[PDB]
């Protein structure tokens, strides 16, 4: 079977960072990537980033500056970070694996964890 | 970044009812689009991919089309189950984005 | 000129004679490179990926664009006039490229008038009309690989996956350029740059290249194989990653007076071993001059010897008379392998060895006999019309030689070792037994 | 046979011993390689890049088939007997191989009777059963490219990209086609063109080729690196453009008499400098005999070194006598690299330059020294058990010669040059001294 | 050093100066190469491809981990220790190598931590994350090949082409795989292994693996061409087909005291002929010696010569001298050549032979003239401004040597022939005179 | 026009060998493949084995034991042989060309020989 | 090997009529699926290939489509010719295999 | 934006030549090729002939012998040439620009010239 | 060189109505086909690409499909500004080639 499974702290203050890691099962992280998307309170669903199957990393726009992504193959897990948080970051944010190679399609989702700033 | 439009933002519809939802993108995104049944306290379920495929172990009654910029998802036969918020993704460019998402009550 | 018939005698049998030819006066065209592909249509999936490329291909094109800086910066019409202070240094041959270089720059100007169209070009391969008396062909690295690769594949893999590919394809491309473009390219300037290594920039693709340029065909394969079609860059362009080529297309001109002879070396008997006589196999002789040539870098066909540049060498006075009939003279090297040629064949004479090959003769049943007098046997029509060597049954001719050839005899030269390691110690050895005499001599004198 | 002990005095340890085998014996399989590929499902997007690709390849494979029928034309059943007077020249190889083309031909004569099924093919790789007995395989050149990626792409590309495609890849395989069946192949008669060089005509996927004639196993690999499988052009048909070859398939076997041994070079000192000594690094010894080998045309494995030939060639007197014993008359070149083998290990046994590299005990803590009187230290078990070499501590065995190796010393022999200035330098200026001795005992006779 | 002056006068002409360097102290990455390819998402379109591949496979690389375990197996902790009786046999090279292999193996036991990350990488680039601190990539062959053409090409092509295109690209990695990582590979342990030969096990693609690794951009290009980059087999993995590979990055150092004097060898005239002087074109002088370099092993760039070990190697003392200015013991080869330098440019001097080329001075419309007792003419500032040579125009500076160049003269030394059959020749008749003079003064000897 | 005709045996008994041969004409053996098929009495189409145009050739499992492929490229001919027969392998049995490079749908059928045992 | 299931066992439909016979597979034969109209005395002929194309020859009226684990035949007017025994054949990987089949009357 | 124009003569004789200059702008012609079609006064439309990106031409067969094109890379043009008109070649001539790698689709079109013989 | 058939000749509709164009090659064009609009006075409008994509700009109401040698034009709500002389071509081998036509009224 596949798993991800989110686990953070749930209130962080603003200024300080965000540390969640996805730890997984089912699947080598060598074989596929893992996305991150967050859903805010009353807002759709915002994809943050990605690290890929290759280890490399990409982001969108809004958050280039203080996003950052990594990976220990390891022991199965990956890492989502926050350099610094606003409250409008209050957000579930959930770890998600991507189809093969790199086609898109989350077929498989963590269970989320709530972050509250 | 690449945008994308969703709509209407909230539907109403009966059991056994088609339901549609229509989606576009700002830029070609080819095939690269794929459909979310998102009920809260829960993850998003995939629904179909690739503008028209369906993940392993979603009901047939769900299909879809669509190719550059004009994209729809489609419920044949709608369910009590079938409730929740519906979201349009593109997986072409980088990054990947949402819509806003469909309310279908 | 050569005493062919005391040559075979001591193992050198006359083979296939061959004229002389060397490429001159080429005619030019100029071709334009572009060594970065066109993505324009799968631009969502390059990522840093072109980026990247630009700027490691510029790494390799500048080092080139400055040597040719160098000429161009101090050349000047007059007749073309070079700045010899400010060059400081160089070989003739770079000097007349360096002029080569200079006039080339004036249909450069022409070509770089479309610098657009060779920005622009999406095809592997684009004919661009400047004012239809005048054509530039553009040529496009990797573009054909784009354009049925990753352009079609865009539903077919991930935009992610596409963009790995074209960066394994440029990296690829790169790693092949880097053996010519690279820093081993110490001079773009001499117009000696072979164009099979010149195409590398176009995939080693140099049949397109070529076929693109229309050339002459009159010997044109022969031309290839010689290194006689050579490129010169005249042009760099690092902004848009391109460059210009001058491709020269000699003509591989006859010498009235000049010819190569073949000699078929064959193991001969002498006392009670096998011997192999070490003379030059391929002899130049030219009008009544007989010389060495460094036939190794020529193309050698049925009816001549093609070279890019004269390959003539000298030869010394022992040799040329071991060839002219002194046979004292010609060194020979002791066999030990059990694969040597041990016969030949020339103008349907046969030549062989009959103590280390069995000869039989094939039209009387008796075997083919030899004394420890004789060094081969020359079998023709007068002896035996058919003969056997091994399990080869060949029908002969006649020869046109003395009819004594095989009782006249010959005289044989002293034992060589040709060994590089052989010769070092020959040489040492040599010098001890004449310090030795030195001293010998030394003593004579003063004791007298 | 080889004095090993006075050898390793002057820089020369025993190392490695290798048994000497030569390819013998083949078993032959015929196959057939067509270089036009087929494009019969995507003919509408072809243009005219087939007429022109039939054209151009006309041209390269007409001077084969012509130089094979000189020999087939001549070539008759007695038991085969050659035309000898029609041939005119050839070699010994030439003729042998003439043979070995025409008794080919039998076969060929079937493998031709599938002609239609040869040009049928679409597939790269088609086993075609003549009479289930008889079997012969058809390689295709390009069409797995076609198969994967022009045709299965119809409506992915344009038609006319499709073209373009396709008479690029047409022109890539000719390009390298071209540098083994082109101008160069100036005799595909003889059977000695190795088969990594015939599957250039397959995209240079020689293991395909092997893997589909089945092959013998026993010693496969060394075949291949050794060259000694190898194929002969037998029949070129200029209308399908196809040609059938014939890959030999050798035996290697063991020359029980006979074995090839590995010299280590050490640096030694002798005066104030290092000095290292020239002598054939592989010694080859058949019987009592002890000789040289090309051995840089051989494969050189943990066992044995495999030829695909005999490459035995002939050693000095001089040379000889320094490898019985004879120090005296061992060559020795003057070591100005830094970089310089300064130890070697054999059997357990250390010899070292402990002048030039730090040498230092582990078991004692003591330093190991080196008069000026030594050549190197042999160090083992009786000395030092455990021995540092720089940064290698080494665990050591007994050496089993003379105990008092480090003090019975050595003959030391003349110095030399073996650079290829140097060597025509040094028989210049002996040449001066020799007519100054030339001079002076004629003086002297002429007095007397 | 070099007595610039009298050497211009006999066809050397001082060319460019160049610093000597050598790369030393390299830092060191680890890299996985893994040779097979992943297919599990083509797994119904392999058939029995995948088998066959794993055992080919296995027969390339068993060899090569058993080399390496001789090492492995007899390298202990003490500050490493080696069984030196058990290794047997082994040269400096390989000793010091099977140290940096013993100590590779401790990282090397980390990496194999991610073994099924290793086997489950399906692109052909993936970092893999060990500790964060520790990061190691893993390289796959033929994975880009199979996520393009046969992934993606399900229902493009049947299932049993796909199957047949994955064999033939297997195939044809395997078919040059063979070239570096087959028998002739019998070291794998000495870390001299140039990384363009181990990337053949990713397809050539060196550029991507370099890059991959990150490396240090000083002068990277500088050290790829001149082989500087090398690699060692650190471990092989036979049931998953990997290997892990210790890529080297040295930093090119100069040397204080050391640079290399290119000359530039122009044609002379003597008596009524040309004649070209036999002198290293490249000497290398450290300090106060002058000494030869093996440059053909080098890389030479505008500023420096780059080599990966140091190339130095002695020179004679006739040599020496010639170098130094005693010019009558410098050799000279005959020139039979129509294609010769006639001239070189040297800090705006220039250097001709206006006998064999045609020299004209611009500025005053006259001819320049040579007589019979002149070698070259050098012309400046003070002659001809501008002089023109054939057709090119160039503009001069002065001579700072002798005013009185072109009127002193020069002595000339003794001929040489190069060739090596005259090499051969002029060895056996020397000692012919030799044994003549022998004769002679042994006759003295008995008669006084 | 293209054809393939079966011949072979009517009656053989259990426990004897089964040889096939189809002849066909219209297209080469080289450019096309050769499927065997049958149609017993009261069930479907069974797929036998396959020799591909390459030569090679496959079966399914149930028969892989018992069922060999042979071609005559010569004569134009495929072969399929059986080298034990059971009473249930009574049908008939077809010889189908594949559709180019070894694509399915077999357009082109021959006429069916039947085979009792 | 991979297996078929083809249903419903028997058809009875009117001419003219539109008449459909489904068939899936116990794994994912992407659009490597074909499709036959076997009569009695005779040999099977092609319907449809890739899941979609008819084969030449074939009338218009026949169609289908399908994709990894699901397919359909469609006759959009049932003509009298059209009795038979319909078959479902994968080609994707080795062996083929047909399904037990289809009788329409 | 993206322009083709069209410019030539009017009414020319039978046995006269015809050239027929499209002046282009918003693309080059490196990157895409340029067809010409013609509409007869009662005839459907008629494909002439083509030059490709790459500067190499095809034809129809009607017109193979009388018709061929060329191209200028410097002042953006196309030329149209008919060796030797006929009074059925009254038709209005059309440049027109092709789909990116030689694809179908002319997506763009010029005014059309009128042509009288 | 290949020919197509195009037809009906001419067509008479409603506005709102479904209108549909029918053409056939005369040999295997795969999906190679384009549709043309074209007004007189004015030049050709391209509506459809490879027997299915629509031109930029090219209203919805416009689809078509086909392959090999049978597709076709879809109208599915017929305007007054759709009145004019429709065309086929194919652009699979060369030269391409255009059918007669279809005048839509
Ligand atoms: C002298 O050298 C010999 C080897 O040449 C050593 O003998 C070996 O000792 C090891 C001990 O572990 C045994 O396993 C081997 O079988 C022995 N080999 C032989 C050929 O006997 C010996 O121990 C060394 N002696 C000293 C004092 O160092």
């Amino acid at each position: 079977q596949v798993q991800l499974k989110e686990s953070g702290p749930g209130l962080v203050a603003p200024s300080q960072s965000l540390s969640i890691t996805c730890t997984v099962s089912g699947f080598s992280l060598a074989s596929y990537g893992v996305h991150w998307v967050r859903q805010p309170p009353g807002k759709g669903l915002e994809w943050l980033g990605v690290i890929w199957t290759g280890g490399s990393t990409n982001y969108n726009s809004a958050l280039m500056s203080r996003l950052s992504i990594n990976r220990d193959n390891s022991k199965s897990q990956v890492f989502l970070k926050l350099n610094s948080l606003q409250t409008d970051d209050t957000a579930i944010y959930y770890c998600a694996r991507d189809r093969g190679y790199g086609y898109g399609g989350f077929a498989y989702w963590g269970q989320g964890t709530l972050v509250t700033v | 970044d690449i945008q994308m439009t969703q709509s209407p933002a909230s539907l109403s519809a009966s059991v056994g009812e088609t339901v549609t939802i229509t989606c576009r993108a700002s830029e070609n995104i080819y095939s690269y689009l794929a459909w979310y049944q998102h009920k809260q306290g829960k993850s998003p379920q995939l629904l179909v991919y690739n503008a028209k495929s369906l993940a392993e172990g979603v009901p047939s009654r769900f299909s879809g089309s669509g190719s550059g910029t004009q994209f729809s998802l489609k419920i044949n036969s709608l369910q009590p189950e079938d409730f929740g918020s519906y979201y349009c993704q593109h997986h072409y460019g980088t990054p990947w984005t949402f819509g806003g998402g469909t309310k279908l009550e | 000129i050569l005493h062919y018939e005391k040559l075979s005698k001591i193992g050198l049998v006359k083979g296939v004679t061959r004229k002389y030819k060397i490429k001159s006066n080429p005619l030019t065209k100029d071709i334009v490179i572009k060594m970065i592909p066109n993505v324009s249509n799968m631009s969502q999936c390059t990522g840093s990926v072109m980026e990247n490329y630009k700027t490691r291909l510029n790494g390799i094109l500048t080092p080139i664009k400055g040597a040719l800086e160098i000429y161009k910066n101090n050349t000047h019409d007059l007749g073309v006039i070079m700045a010899g202070v400010a060059i400081g240094i160089a070989t003739a041959a770079q000097i007349t490229a360096g002029v080569a270089l200079y006039e080339a720059m004036k249909n450069a100007d022409n070509i770089n008038k479309l610098k657009s169209s060779i920005e622009s070009t999406n095809e592997a391969v684009v004919k661009l009309q400047e004012t239809a008396e005048k054509t530039v062909y553009v040529l496009t690295a990797l573009q054909d690989y784009i354009n049925t690769n990753l352009v079609p594949t865009i539903d077919k893999i991930s935009c992610k996956q596409t963009e790995l590919s074209l960066d394994l394809a440029l990296s690829k491309y790169l790693s092949d350029l880097l053996f010519v473009f690279g820093p081993n390219l110490q001079d773009p300037v001499s117009n000696s740059m072979t164009i099979q290594a010149i195409s590398q920039a176009f995939g080693g693709n140099y049949e397109t290249l070529l076929r693109t340029l229309g050339y002459a065909t009159e010997d044109f394969d022969d031309l290839l194989e010689s290194d006689s079609i050579t490129g010169q860059i005249i042009y760099v362009d690092l902004s848009s990653y391109y460059i210009i080529v001058r491709v020269y297309f000699p003509i591989l001109t006859e010498i009235q007076q000049a010819y190569i002879q073949e000699l078929l070396p064959v193991s001969f008997n002498n006392d009670d071993s096998e011997w192999i006589s070490i003379v030059p196999n391929f002899i130049l002789v030219r009008n009544t001059l007989i010389s060495n040539i460094e036939i190794g870098f020529c193309l050698i066909t049925k009816r001549s010897v093609i070279c890019n540049q004269d390959y003539a060498t000298p030869m010394t006075n022992n040799m040329r008379e071991c060839l002219t009939g002194s046979t004292e003279k010609c060194p020979r090297e002791l066999v030990v392998s059990s694969h040597v040629p041990r016969f030949a064949l020339s103008n349907g004479v046969l030549f062989a060895n009959c103590i280390s090959v069995t000869c039989q003769c094939q039209t009387t049943g008796r075997a083919i006999s030899q004394s420890g007098e004789q060094t081969l046997l020359m079998i023709d029509n007068t002896t035996c019309p058919t003969a056997v060597l091994g399990n080869v049954i060949i029908s002969l001719g006649k020869y046109l030689g003395s009819v004594n050839y095989n009782s006249e005899g010959i005289a044989i030269g002293p034992p060589v070792f040709t060994d590089k390691v052989d010769i070092s110690s020959q040489i040492s050895s040599m010098n001890q037994s004449l310090q030795q005499s030195k001293d010998y001599i030394k003593e004579a004198q003063r004791l007298l």
